[PDB]
């Protein structure tokens, strides 16, 4: 008399197949590429002129002495 | 005492790697669901001390059906210039001031094709004499990738020595205008040393427990010297000259992460079938990088932002 099938208590779980958890397409992308790209650009001439302006500086210690 | 500064860099560094192969299992342990070394370490720190011992009693059996002058010729350059390649390099101090550095580390790793067209030949026949052919002729293909994109920042930091190279990233993590290039850069030098989604890598199962030990220990020894090598370039970090000790901390520290990333990319991807690996290199790579360098060349003009030196 002791035998399996129980009266209740069943899912099931499921047979799908999904998971589109995107993700910021659509020209939402290659716009943060194009901006942060720029601004490694827009942070140039503000150092390397910066440095040439300290290299004429280096250069200007040489040619005031020699006599 | 200029000697005890060589003995403690090459020294210090074998055990860099020699307590790696412990890290590249235990990174790879953790993924899978499982644990380290366990019972001999306890923490796994017993094991590798043990290992080392074991391949030079095993008997180092020799081919009767190769030389013996070239044979052993190949493990004598594997440490030779493998090793060599690390003396030029701050931290943030070089062993060698060099004038120019960046064309040497390129005249260094351009040899390390010349030792595997060694080992497969003198030895024997196919897979050893065609096997060990084509991983030269993929290896010849990625200096070509490596050298202009390589080019294409000198434009911007101004010069060839390493010295000047961290004053102008100062402020930077320069990644930022080269984003596209740290991908070329950061695939071209993971297919050249050998690893796992760019294999194909006969000149290793000749080698008995003597010298398969040297050509494991040259290998790993590229391997962290392409993370130390992209640290200086893309990862610059910030320099104090009353304290130097900082700097070190910080240093190792950045190379130590995109050293896990070798072990951490070769859990998850499979091979690329060697008639596509060439061919996503020259129909795909290699326009681009025509492209990049050639837009590095018109900006710093287009800026009147050219580098002093
Ligand atoms: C106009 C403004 C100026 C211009 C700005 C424009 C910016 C553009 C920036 C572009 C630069 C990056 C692109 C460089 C090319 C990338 C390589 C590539 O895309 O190849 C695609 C590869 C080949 O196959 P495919 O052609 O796609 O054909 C199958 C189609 N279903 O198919 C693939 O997709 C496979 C991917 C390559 C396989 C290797 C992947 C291994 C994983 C590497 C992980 C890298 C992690 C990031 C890098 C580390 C960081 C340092």
């Amino acid at each position: 008399k002791q035998d399996m099938p129980p009266v209740g208590g069943y899912g099931p779980i499921d047979y799908k197949r999904n998971l589109p958890r995107r993700g910021l397409s659509g020209y939402s992308m290659f716009a943060v590429g194009i901006g942060a790209l720029l601004f490694g650009y827009w942070s140039m001439m503000k150092w390397n002129r910066e440095r040439r302006r300290l290299q004429i500086e280096d250069f200007e210690a040489r040619i005031a002495l020699m006599p | 005492m200029f000697m005890i500064n060589i003995l403690m860099l090459i020294i210090p560094i074998l055990l860099a790697v020699a307590f790696l192969t412990l890290v590249e299992r235990k990174v790879l342990g953790y993924m899978q669901l499982r644990k380290g070394p366990n019972v001999v370490g306890p923490y796994g720190l017993l094991q590798p001390i043990a290992d080392a011992i074991k391949l030079f009693i095993k008997e180092p059996l020799r081919p009767a059906t190769s030389s013996a002058s070239m044979f052993i010729l190949a493990p004598i350059m594997a440490l030779g210039l493998a090793l060599t390649m690390w003396i030029p390099l701050p931290m943030p101090y070089p062993l060698i001031n060099m004038n120019l550095g960046v064309l040497f580390m390129l005249a260094m790793s351009s040899l390390a094709v010349y030792s595997i067209l060694w080992s497969g030949w003198a030895s024997n026949s196919k897979y050893a004499l065609i096997g060990a052919l084509r991983a030269v002729a993929q290896t010849i293909s990625y200096e070509v990738t490596l050298a202009i994109i390589l080019l294409s920042v000198l434009l911007m930091s101004g010069s060839f020595t390493l010295s000047t190279l961290i004053t102008t990233q100062e402020q930077m993590w320069l990644i930022l205008p080269a984003w596209p290039l740290a991908m070329m850069w950061f695939i071209s030098t993971l297919a050249e040393t050998n690893r796992a989604p760019f294999d194909l890598t006969g000149f290793n199962v000749e080698y008995a427990a003597g010298p398969f030990a040297l050509f494991f220990m040259a290998e790993y020894a590229n391997i962290i010297m392409m993370n130390i090598f992209t640290a200086i370039l893309f990862l610059g970090t910030s320099h104090n000259p009353h304290m130097p000790e900082l700097y070190t901390i910080n240093f190792t520290i950045k190379s130590l992460l995109l050293t896990m990333s070798f072990l951490w990319i070769r859990a998850s991807y499979p091979r690329f079938r060697y008639d596509q690996l060439m061919h996503l290199l020259w129909k795909n790579f290699l326009p681009l990088t025509l492209a990049l360098c050639m837009w590095h060349v018109s900006l710093p003009i287009l800026t009147s932002g050219i580098p002093p030196q």
